[PDB]
């Protein structure tokens, strides 16, 4: 999309992330693990819900019969009605298709945006303790156990705690 | 050690269209075009009237078929294919205008105008309108001369609208079978019917040669008066109609069902949907999703699906 | 916000910033200081003005009376007109609702974009002399007086002048 | 340590707007796009208005007393009023609304004599229904009749060529008497026949006694084309014909005129003065108007997302 | 643009880049050189083409005459027809104006997006071996000859190869 | 040292376009979405056109001398001309415009004898207004009148059942004489009535004498349904009725035919050949056409923002 993450620098999606829309996949000495990010996922869902609240369950306005199936009306009025109705149909068909096309373009870009935001959040969080590898991953230049990995997802990671160690590894 | 960011995907996504792409695969999507029709008239919550054999305009004048519908009260008037307005040949002028007023009328209440007669007949009947022998339109009086070829006297009958809502006035012009048929029923020579109010005048002449009774009408304002002047060929109103409230008119071959609720109707039944559009019927009535030509228009409700390889 | 700056990593706006739309707030040995950025502010205002030019003061089509308020026209034709008119009401009501919704979505994202562009401008400007807070702030690893702060604001800051000082403060 | 922080402005008290994604999200500033502020006047500044009042628009052609002051007039804004009437003697125009539509945009009418003079008949037909310091008639028309009770009205032919750059609005009347004997009184005895003929129009009229009315009919006569009248009674003849001046807008209202406001969008209850793309004031408008919408308010954001301190 | 590259931090376009939409201009000891980027150029074209497919060559809607251009029909129904037609003209003119305006906004931003994407992609490739000058260039902190430049363009650049030389030129202070 | 720069293309002079936020912003390339190029001809290539010329479309049903060459015709593109005339004798079709609309898309017409034979009346009613080798009449019609001046025209009944698989276009005329005397001469004295009845249609007609004319009326007769004519005079009877062939377009235009260009969108000023979504040429069009818009130009950006070098 417009933001370059989903279907961009991030190769593909994870089918095993049944717990949310976006997430983290860590890798340390204890093995790998996957956790879903609530905040980013809920943000995306709320926006799609927004779209649904707009389009679904609207209060339509009343229309009556203006012609007759059982007793054909005078030919002149009838033809004008047929001409008007069909032209309405053409406008509404146009409007409907455009609406969906436009909304979908925005939805995909919206989802891509939320991925980009989350990625960028982690980057700013990790400061000088990590380098981005270009596939959406962050190479941590210190040792980060399951609790440490937690503190990144949890957004409670104190970069000062790990800074000196990681700078030594980045430079050597 | 590393932390990787990513997003969900499914094996089988849903293809949707965007501004730049056709059939791009997303995680999930919802249909916006309704295509599920209920092949019934959903009458739950309503007070429906199925006219059946009775034509909507027949309810006003009362041929045998509409004896059951002289005074109806409904919020959903269902017209049927087999309905006829007349028994004796003829037709309403501006017939569709009158139907359109009736369909939303909320039903009709009849009230006696109170016309009495002397020196003439009021018992005019025909074999085409059969109702335990020979009879006529239940709300109409056929006026003749006292016997064959007798003179019909110049007459004036007037009705003031007492109620606080408009009255529908109907009257008939009998066009006789032949030139001497007209003189047998009424007087000799030229015949004329004048109908006046504060905002309506029109005169009527009979045209003999093909037997028929044509019906004409007007809407009389509260506290206003209709003046009839006639020397024959005149079918007189015995009762007038007052509208009850609100209703919705439907034309359909669909059966009524009082176990489903609905608000949008068409000839093929009821459309029940929260969706913005429908591909069911381009001609609908009531409160409906807008008709579109497309069978399906999928709104994306998830990200771009990029599955694992 | 598609760009995640306004109502994103920037916690809130500044009610004291009566100067413009976007700005800088700095802390040093001399106290706090707030100033507006002209370039970005004007860029956002100019675009919103652009939308207004499109919607306001439009020339319209002339429409005549096809109807009669004092003398009821034939109901057949009347009902057709009323049907058409109501259908037009349904179409324009939709168009109008969608137009405003779409425009508002964009305006919000557009403004958010300008904030991000300004923040990114400053990031590239500061090179290896600063680090990101995460809240929209740049932690400067050298002493930056009021004149040094202004140089950052009006794009004349020379990162070379402070690089040696910054890097050794970053270890 | 020193730091520089980036941010944006905000107000404590923002405006809630709708997006595609969110209902009632707070932005810094927003401007309305739906006009709801009406002016209960017909704004006539910069314009040349004609307030027809008691005179009905069609009346301007035939000239009942109500329309004496509008026999000729020049306008770019013709205003019709509920109390306006076209006639003094009972009767109606043929295709009345069609005529009203061409006249509303005519830019006013200028009158010209058709040069009809008569011999061997009376020209001074008058009625108490059209009073003008006594019994009078339609100002632009002549009621033709025999020299005395029951005298034969001579078979006549009257022709008029349109000597003008633009089409002439030709009018004539048929007089339907109250009775046959009355028709015999005013004109001769026998069949009465009126034929009107141009190169594009051909139609013949016979009076229908019993009715008591003067019905008007009309045609547009092309430049250099000729209208020929053939009659032997019951004919209400034109003395003058009409020519349109240019362009105008027709308005139907009960709102007083106001020379001190300017507008180009008019309706039943006044004038809409706005630069906004939409209006929720009246669905029925004339002129150059914002498009009617059913929403009271649709706020367009003119500022960023508002996030207070 | 929404992404701040085109008409943003990149001063101006290159009129000499006739081989594509987006490109690389390098400076090294061997000289200057310009090359197009295919992946980014084609992604922007495919998206534009997508728009053209939606609007050009469509199946048109069917039309029939309800008026008479030789002999005017009755005034009343004729006025209703004109009224309805003009209303259609109003709707379609609005649709057309808006569609095109909305598309052009997205189109410009889309193209800007791709420029940003290609920029960020290169940024990620170079890792700790280069810095952004703020004008759209990366200052490379190691000798990067014509082949090295090539490896950056075709995405085969291995930052590990040059890290030690780079950090020596980047961190020009004593590390204790 | 060494450096790599990322950038994009530009041109010296780009094309101005409009966006949501900006007016006349310059992009690298753009394309027109509104068609303004008209072809001043009716493009008839790959089609079977019918240039009606002197003959009015409605005339093809009743058949005045000018429509002799069109009494039966087969087309997919019917071209009506300004000089076209439906009649010879004075008169008009009732509902003429809705009938024209039906005929324009008919694909042409085929004629079949209704098989009405007559006894005790004259059948050879003619007029010098319809000259075609002397005084003739409408080719598909029959002017019925009494055996001699003033004789009583007998009360009569004629019925025709549609024997085909498609609707029959039934046509009839009412003759309005110059005067009461002339009606009496042709059809006998007394009043006249004409009644036309099918299982869907029911109308009565009385002649209104005063100015010579024959007015035409019509209905569509369903397959297997019967039309019944009852009349004692002033009746113009059908001899043939019409059956439609398939599908066609009808244009009103004075534009010459051109068999060297293909087209599917037509109007009074010729042919619109376009693959564009909109057009500013003509608001009255027939066929497969772009939607009419009031704007002359709507340039769609097919490139990025143009930022020329300094
Ligand atoms: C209660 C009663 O019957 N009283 C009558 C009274 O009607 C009558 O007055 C005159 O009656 C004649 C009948 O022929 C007309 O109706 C007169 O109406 C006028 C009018 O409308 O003003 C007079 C006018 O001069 C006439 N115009 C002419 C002759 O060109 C018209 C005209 O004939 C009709 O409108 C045509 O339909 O009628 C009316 O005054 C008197 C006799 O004077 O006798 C009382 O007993
Ligand atoms: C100046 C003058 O007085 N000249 C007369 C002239 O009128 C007359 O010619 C005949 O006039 C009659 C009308 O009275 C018809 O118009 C005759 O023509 C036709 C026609 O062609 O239309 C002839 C045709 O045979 C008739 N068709 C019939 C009988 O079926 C029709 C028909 O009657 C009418 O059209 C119906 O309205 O009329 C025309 O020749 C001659 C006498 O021949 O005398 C001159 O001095
Ligand atoms: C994908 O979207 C569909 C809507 O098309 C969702 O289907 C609905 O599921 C709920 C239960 O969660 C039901 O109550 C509804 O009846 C369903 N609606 C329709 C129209 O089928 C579905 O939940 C979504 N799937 C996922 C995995 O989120
Ligand atoms: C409806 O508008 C059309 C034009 O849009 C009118 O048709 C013709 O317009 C031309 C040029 O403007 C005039 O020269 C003619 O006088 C009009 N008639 C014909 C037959 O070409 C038309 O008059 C309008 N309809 C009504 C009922 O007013
Ligand atoms: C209009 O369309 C309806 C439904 O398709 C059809 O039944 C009818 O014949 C048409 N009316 C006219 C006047 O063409
Ligand atoms: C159309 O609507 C108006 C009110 O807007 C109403 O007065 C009128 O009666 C309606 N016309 C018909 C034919 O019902
Ligand atoms: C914002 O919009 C409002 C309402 O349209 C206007 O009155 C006001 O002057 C504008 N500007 C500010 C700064 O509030
Ligand atoms: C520019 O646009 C035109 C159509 O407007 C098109 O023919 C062409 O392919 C485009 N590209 C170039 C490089 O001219």
């Amino acid at each position: 999309g417009l933001f370059g993450a989903i279907a961009g620098f991030i190769e593909n999606g994870w089918e095993g992330l049944i717990n949310g829309w976006y997430g983290f996949r860590h890798q340390n000495a204890q093995g790998e693990g996957t956790a879903a990010d609530y905040k980013s996922t809920q943000s995306a869902i709320d926006q799609i819900t927004g779209k649904l609240n707009r389009l679904i369950g609207k209060t339509n306005q009343q229309f009556e019969l203006i012609d007759n199936e059982f007793n054909e009306i005078e030919q002149q009025i009838g033809n004008v009605i047929n001409w008007t109705r069909d032209a309405m149909t053409e406008i509404w068909s146009y409007n409907a298709e455009l609406l969906v096309a436009m909304e979908n373009q925005h939805t995909i870009d919206l989802a891509d945006s939320e991925m980009s935001k989350l990625y960028e959040r982690v980057k700013k969080q990790l400061r000088e303790n990590a380098e981005e590898d270009g596939t959406g991953c962050f190479e941590i230049f210190h040792k980060c156990d399951d609790q440490c990995m937690e503190s990144i997802r949890n957004n409670t990671y104190d970069h000062t705690q790990y800074r000196t160690e990681s700078l030594q590894n980045r430079i050597q | 050690d590393k932390i990787c960011l990513g997003h969900h995907a499914v094996a089988n996504g849903t293809k949707v269209n965007t501004l730049t792409e056709r059939g791009i695969e997303v995680v999930n999507a919802t249909e916006t075009v309704e295509t599920t029709n209920i092949k019934k008239i959903c009458t739950q919550g309503k007070r429906p009237t199925d006219l059946g054999q009775c034509g909507l305009l027949g309810t006003l004048i009362g041929p045998p078929q509409c004896d059951q519908f002289l005074e109806f009260s409904s919020d959903l008037i269902i017209e049927r294919r087999e309905g006829t307005d007349i028994c004796y040949p003829g037709r309403f002028t501006n017939e569709e205008s009158l139907r359109q007023i009736l369909r939303r009328s909320g039903g009709i209440g009849k009230e006696s105008m109170g016309f009495t007669y002397s020196g003439i007949r009021t018992n005019g009947a025909t074999s085409a309108c059969t109702r335990s022998g020979s009879s006529f339109y239940a709300e109409m009086k056929w006026l003749l001369s006292n016997s064959d070829n007798a003179a019909f006297p110049q007459m004036t009958k007037a009705y003031r609208n007492p109620r606080n809502k408009p009255a529908l006035i109907i009257w008939g012009v009998h066009h006789s079978e032949s030139v001497s048929e007209q003189t047998k029923l009424y007087g000799s020579g030229n015949k004329l019917i004048t109908v006046r109010s504060s905002k309506y005048q029109q005169s009527f002449t009979p045209n003999p040669g093909a037997r028929r009774i044509d019906f004409h009408w007007l809407l009389l304002d509260p506290n206003d008066t209709v003046t009839f002047t006639f020397n024959g060929a005149f079918i007189a109103p015995d009762r007038t109609s007052f509208f009850r409230g609100e209703s919705l008119g439907v034309q359909s071959d669909a059966p009524l069902d009082s176990s489903c609720r609905g608000d949008c109707f068409h000839s093929g039944g009821t459309i029940v949907s929260s969706l913005p559009f429908q591909n069911i019927n381009s001609r609908t009535v009531g409160k409906c999703p807008r008709y579109v030509k497309q069978k399906s228009l999928l709104l994306a409700t998830g990200m771009r699906n990029v599955p694992e390889k």
